[PDB]
RNA sequence: UUAGCUAGUAGGUGGGGUAACGGCUCACCUAGGCGACGAUCCCUAGCUGGUCUGAGAGGAUGACCAGCCACACUGGAACU
RNA sequence: UACCCGCAGAAGAAGCACCGGCUAACUCCGUGCCAGCAGCCGCGGUAAUACGGAGGGUGCAAGCGUUAAUCGGAAUUACUGGGCGUAAAGCGCACGCAGGCGGUUUGUUAAGUCAGAUGUGAAAUCCCCGGGCUCAACCUGGGAACUGCAUCUGAUACUGG
C-alpha cells in the first residue's frame, strides 16, 4: 500500500527535488537529476495539457506519500469543505501524522516519519496513534514516547531538521521531543512551486 | 399493545438502542409510532448515555403504553440522576 | 417545437438494441463447439482468422473468434463466450475466452497472460 | 367552510342522479404549460332541479351507490 | 510580460498542375495575463514560420477585457458561425473549467476561475472567436452604471 | 393577428434601438405605461409621454450612450403561450444583478430588487439588460 | 399496426346480507354508464422512502434496510 | 475478545494492465498482408515505436484488465436546450368542429398566480455543525431538507369568470 522502489527515479521524472532524501548529500551529487529516468531521458518531449496536470498531481502525490485512492478521497473532502478547493486539499495533505511529524523534525524523510508512526513511536495528546493518515487538529500535542526518545535516528533527524527551512505553524521542542500544531498552514505558508489549479482541473473530469 | 422498548441500530459488538414506542406485534427494529430518546451501553464518559423523554413516557403510560424491562430500569436511573 | 404540441406528443426516446443479443445481458455464456474452422477477412486486409460456430446453452447459435495462436479446442468442446466483436470479420459478435473449462491458454506467453489464461512462469 | 366543488353538469338522464364535470386548472409538471383536466363525477341529485349545461355545486358525504359519492347543495347559473 | 501560447497546428493542402503542395496553419493566443487577450491565425509553408506569423498578428490584434479581480463579471454566452460558448463566473479554487481551445485562451487572458461549455461544432478556429466575443460583449458594473446614469451601489 | 401588445412594444423598442431611432411611437395601454415607468426609473429609456384622447399613444424616447444603445437585450420571458410564475425566493437575476427582470405583482409592476425587498413574488414579464 | 366497450351493466323503489356505506345480492322500473383528457384489448411489471449517473432539469433502476400488497405444490371452499 | 506488555529476527508478505493518435509512457530481437492486434482511426507485402519476446518507461495496487447493464459526454428527442430553401425536415391548396391564443376601459369574483399561518410530507437516506470507534470506512445527536398536498387569513398588477 506504499511505494517500494527507487526514491530518485520519481524525482528525475518530475524534474524537481521531491525531498525524498534527508539532505546530508547534495541532490546533484546523489543522482544525475537533470533528465527523466530510463534510456530515453535525453530527449525533451512536449508535454500535453493533460500531461502537465497528470505530472503535477503525480508530483504532489509522491511528495506527500499517498496513493491514488487516498488522494481522490482528500480531493472529495476538499471540494466538500468550504473555501478554496486547492488550498483545502493542500491543508488536508499537510495535516497527516507522518507529514506533521516530519515537519516538526522527528523523522529524516517521509518514509522514515511514516515508519516511526507505524511502529508506535508517535503519541498525539498523550495517546498512541499508529495511523499514517491520522489527521491532526489545531492545538494538539504530538510527542515522542518515552521508550523511543533514545533513538539515534530520531535524534539525528532532530539535529538535521534545523539547517533547512522552518515551518511557522508548528511549536517544536527537541528537549522533551514534542510539538504543538498551532494553526492550519496557509497557501503562502506552504510551498509556492505547486500549481493548485492543475489538480482540480485533472479531477474535474 | 403499545410498548416502550428498544431497537438496535449500531454495529456488530457496538450496540446502540433507539428507545421507541411500537406495537407489540412488530419487529424489534421495524415500525414504531414515535421515537423517545436513545441509549448506548458503551458510551464513554463526559458524554450523554441516556436521553429519555420522560414527558412522552408519562404521556404514553397515561394512555396505557407498557414499559419494557430495560427502559423501566433506565427511567429510574434517569430520575435518580436528575 | 412548441409546448402545445409536446404535451400532446411527448418527446420519445431513441432506444437502440444491444450488439450482443445472444448474451441476453450476460457477461459470460457457456457453449459447446459445433463448427470450428478458419475464415478470411474482408477487402481492406487479407489473413486467415480462426472462428467457431458454437451453440449457446439458452439456444442461440453464434460465431466466435479464437484469440492468440494455438487452440486445442475442437467439436464437442465446452467453451466460455464473452462479448466483443471483430471489426474485420462480418457476422462475429463474441469472443471465446481462454483459460475456460476446456479452452487452453496460449503456450509460451509472457505479456498480457491474463487475457489469454496463462499461468505465471516461475 | 365545507369543502365543495363547483362544476358543469353533463347528463341528467338518471333517476335522482346527474353527471357533473369539473375543470381544474393545473400546470404541466414538465413543460410548465397550464392545461385543464376533466373531473367528471356522478352526483346523487335528489329532486333533480337541473338540466344540461347549468353549473352546480356538490359535496362529498358518503358512498351512496357503486359509482357516486357526491351530493348537490345549490344550483347557480340555472338560467340558459 | 505576455503569455503567448500555441493552441493547435493544422496541415492543409492545395492541388496544382504539377501536383499537391502542402502548407501549415498555426493558431496562437497572447495577452498580458491581467486584462488583455488576442488571437492570431497564421499560415506559412512551415511550422516554425507559421507560429511566428500567428504570434505577431495575435500581439498586434489584442482586445482589452474588463474582467473582475480573478473572474469575469457576469455569466455570458457568445455565438459564432459554428461554435457557441457559455461562460459562468465560478468561485475561488475551481480553476479554468473549460476544454478544447477555450481553457488556453482563458488562462492567457487573465481569468482564473470560470465554468465554460461549448455547444455545436467544437472547432478551435471558431471557438476562439466565440469565446473572445463573449468576453468582448460583456460589461462591468461601472460600465453599465455609466450608460444607466446611476451609481454602482444604486444598481447593485 | 396582434395577440401580445407587450411583445409588440418590446419588438418596437428593440428595433428602434437597433436602427438608431430617436423615439418610437406606438399605441399604448395601462400595462405599457406601467412597464415604461419601470424602464424610465432604471435609465434604460430617456422619457415617455402619452398622447391622445380616444387612442392613446406612447412616444418612448431611446437613450444612446457613446453611440452604442444602453439596452443590450430585452427578451420576453412569459409569453401568452406559456405562463411563467415565480415565488419571492425564485425570482431570476439577469447578468448576476446588472440586468433587471420586470415582474407584475399584487402591489404593481416592480423590479427584482423591489419585489425581493417587499418579500413577495409575482409573474415575470421580460428581462432587460 | 388495440376504437368502440358495457345488460347486474348506470340509476331508482322495496326486501335480504356485512361489524360498517355500497347491485354486495335479489324482484320490479327507467336505458342508461364509460370513451380521442385513450374506453376495451395485448405484452411487460410488485409499489414507495430510496440507489446509480447527471451542476441543474432529467434518464435508468427497486441490490440491503424500512412502510404497504400479494403468495405458501396448483385450484376452489368453509370453520375455529 | 477488543486492548496492553516481554522474545527474537528485515524475515513471512506484490502483482496486473498499457506504451502509433485519442491517453501517461520508446529502443532492439523473431517473422514478412503468413503468423497476429484492435473501442475507433487502422497496422504486418524484410527498418512494424501498432504482431510475439526482451530491455526500458507509465498507471493502479492486494489488487489489476476483459466482459454485461445504467447515466454523462449525446445540445444525438433539446421544457431548461435544435431545425425545416439547398444535409433529414412546410401537408399541393383552401374551409372548418373540438382545441390553442386573443385589441382597449371600468366595476365585480378571486380560480391560477403572490404573501403569512396550521397539519402532514414515517423512520431511514443526502447535506451542515459536533461526538464515539487509535484515523478512516462505520455508528450517532441536533439542525436543514423532503422541492408536494389540504385548510385558513389577506394582496389585486397579470391571466381567468
Ligand atoms: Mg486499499
Ligand atoms: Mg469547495
Ligand atoms: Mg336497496
Ligand atoms: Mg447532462
Ligand atoms: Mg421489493
Ligand atoms: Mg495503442
Ligand atoms: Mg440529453
Ligand atoms: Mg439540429
Ligand atoms: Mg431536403
Ligand atoms: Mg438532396
Ligand atoms: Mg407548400
Ligand atoms: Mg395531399
Ligand atoms: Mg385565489
Ligand atoms: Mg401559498
Ligand atoms: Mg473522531
Ligand atoms: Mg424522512
Ligand atoms: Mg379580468
Amino acid at each position: 500500500a506504499r511505494y517500494l522502489g527507487p526514491k530518485l527515479k520519481l524525482s528525475r521524472r518530475e524534474g524537481t527535488d521531491l525531498f525524498l532524501k534527508s539532505g546530508v548529500r547534495a541532490i546533484d551529487t546523489k543522482c544525475k537529476i537533470e533528465q527523466a529516468p530510463g534510456q530515453h531521458g535525453a530527449r525533451k518531449p512536449r508535454l500535453s495539457d493533460y500531461g502537465v496536470q497528470l505530472r503535477e498531481k503525480q508530483k504532489v502525490r509522491r511528495i506527500y506519500g499517498v496513493l491514488e485512492r487516498q488522494f481522490r478521497n482528500y480531493y472529495k473532502e476538499a471540494a466538500r469543505l468550504k473555501g478554496n478547493t486547492g488550498e483545502n486539499l493542500l491543508a488536508l495533505l499537510e495535516g497527516r501524522l507522518d507529514n506533521v511529524v516530519y515537519r516538526m523534525g522527528f523523522g529524516a524523510t517521509r518514509a522514515e516519519a511514516r515508519q516511526l508512526v507505524s511502529h508506535k513511536a508517535i503519541m498525539v495528546n498523550g495517546r498512541v496513534v499508529n495511523i499514517a493518515s491520522y489527521q491532526v487538529s489545531p492545538n494538539d500535542v504530538v510527542s515522542i514516547r518515552e521508550k523511543a526518545k533514545k533513538q539515534s535516528r530520531v535524534k539525528a533527524a532532530l539535529e538535521l531538521a534545523e539547517q533547512r527551512e522552518k515551518p511557522t505553524w508548528l511549536e517544536v521542542d527537541a528537549g522533551k521531543m514534542e510539538g504543538t500544531f498551532k494553526r492550519k498552514p496557509e497557501r503562502s505558508d506552504l510551498s509556492a512551486d505547486i500549481n493548485e489549479h492543475l489538480i482540480v482541473e485533472l479531477y474535474s473530469k | 399493545m403499545v410498548t416502550i422498548r428498544l431497537a438496535r441500530h449500531g454495529a456488530k459488538k457496538r450496540p446502540f438502542y433507539q428507545v421507541v414506542v411500537a406495537d407489540s406485534r412488530n419487529a424489534r427494529n421495524g415500525r414504531f409510532i414515535e421515537r423517545v430518546g436513545f441509549f448506548n451501553p458503551i458510551a464513554s464518559e463526559k458524554e450523554e448515555g441516556t436521553r429519555l423523554d420522560l414527558d412522552r413516557i408519562a404521556h404514553w403510560v397515561g394512555q396505557g403504553a407498557t414499559i419494557s424491562d430495560r427502559v423501566a430500569a433506565l427511567i429510574k436511573e434517569v430520575n435518580k440522576a436528575a | 417545437a412548441t409546448v402545445n404540441q409536446l404535451v400532446r406528443k411527448p418527446r420519445a426516446r431513441k432506444v437502440a438494441k444491444s450488439n450482443v443479443p445472444a448474451l441476453e445481458a450476460c457477461p459470460q455464456k457457456r457453449g459447446v463447439c459445433t463448427r470450428v474452422y478458419t475464415t478470411t477477412p474482408k477487402k481492406p486486409n487479407s489473413a486467415l482468422r480462426k472462428v467457431c460456430r458454437v451453440r449457446l446453452t439458452n439456444g442461440f447459435e453464434v460465431t466466435s473468434y479464437i484469440g492468440g495462436e494455438g487452440h486445442n479446442l475442437q467439436e464437442h468442446s465446452v467453451i466460455l463466450i464473452r462479448g466483443g466483436r471483430v471489426k474485420d470479420l462480418p457476422g462475429v459478435r463474441y469472443h471465446t475466452v481462454r483459460g475456460a473449462l476446456d479452452c487452453s491458454g496460449v503456450k509460451d506467453r509472457k505479456q498480457a497472460r491474463s487475457k489469454y489464461g496463462v499461468k505465471r512462469p516461475k | 367552510k365545507i369543502r365543495t366543488l363547483q362544476g358543469r353538469v353533463v347528463s341528467d338522464k338518471m333517476e335522482k342522479s346527474i353527471v357533473v364535470a369539473i375543470e381544474r386548472f393545473v400546470k404541466h409538471p414538465i413543460y410548465g404549460k397550464f392545461i385543464k383536466r376533466t373531473t367528471k363525477l356522478h352526483v346523487h341529485d335528489e329532486n333533480n332541479e337541473c338540466g344540461i349545461g347549468d353549473v352546480v355545486e356538490i359535496r362529498e358525504c358518503r358512498p351512496l351507490s357503486k359509482t357516486k359519492s357526491w351530493t348537490l347543495v345549490r344550483v347557480v347559473e340555472k338560467a340558459v | 510580460e505576455l503569455q503567448e501560447k500555441l493552441i493547435a497546428v493544422n496541415r492543409v493542402s492545395k492541388t496544382v498542375k504539377g501536383g499537391r503542395i502542402f502548407s501549415f496553419t498555426a493558431l496562437t493566443v497572447v495577452g498580458d495575463g491581467n486584462g488583455r487577450v488576442g488571437f492570431g491565425y497564421g499560415k506559412a509553408r512551415e511550422v516554425p514560420a507559421a507560429i511566428q506569423k500567428a504570434m505577431e498578428k495575435a500581439r498586434r490584434n489584442m482586445i482589452n477585457v474588463a474582467l473582475n479581480n480573478g473572474t469575469l463579471q457576469h455569466p455570458v454566452k457568445g455565438v459564432h458561425t459554428g461554435s457557441r460558448v457559455f461562460m459562468q463566473p465560478a468561485s475561488e479554487g475551481t480553476g479554468i473549467i473549460a476544454g478544447g481551445a477555450m481553457r488556453a485562451v482563458l488562462e492567457v487572458a487573465g481569468v482564473h476561475n470560470v465554468l465554460a461549455k461549448a455547444y455545436g461544432s467544437t472547432n478551435p478556429i471558431n471557438v476562439v472567436r466565440a469565446t473572445i466575443d463573449g468576453l468582448e460583449n460583456m460589461n462591468s458594473p461601472e460600465m453599465v452604471a455609466a450608460k444607466r446614469g446611476k451609481s454602482v451601489e444604486e444598481i447593485l | 393577428s396582434m395577440q401580445d401588445p407587450i411583445a409588440d412594444m418590446l419588438t418596437r423598442i428593440r428595433n428602434g434601438q437597433a436602427a438608431n431611432k430617436a423615439a418610437v411611437t406606438m399605441p399604448s395601454s395601462k400595462l405599457k405605461v406601467a412597464i415604461a415607468n419601470v424602464l424610465k426609473e432604471e435609465g434604460f429609456i430617456e422619457d415617455f409621454k402619452v398622447e391622445g384622447d380616444t387612442k392613446p399613444e406612447l412616444e418612448l424616447t431611446l437613450k444612446y450612450f457613446q453611440g452604442k444603445a444602453v439596452v443590450e437585450s430585452i427578451q420576453r420571458v412569459s409569453r401568452p403561450g406559456l405562463r411563467i410564475y415565480k415565488r419571492k425566493d425564485e425570482l431570476p437575476k439577469v447578468m448576476a444583478g446588472l440586468g433587471i427582470a420586470v415582474v407584475s405583482t399584487s402591489k404593481g409592476v416592480m423590479t427584482d430588487r423591489a419585489a425581493r425587498q417587499a418579500g413577495l413574488g409575482g409573474e415575470i414579464i421580460c428581462y432587460v439588460a
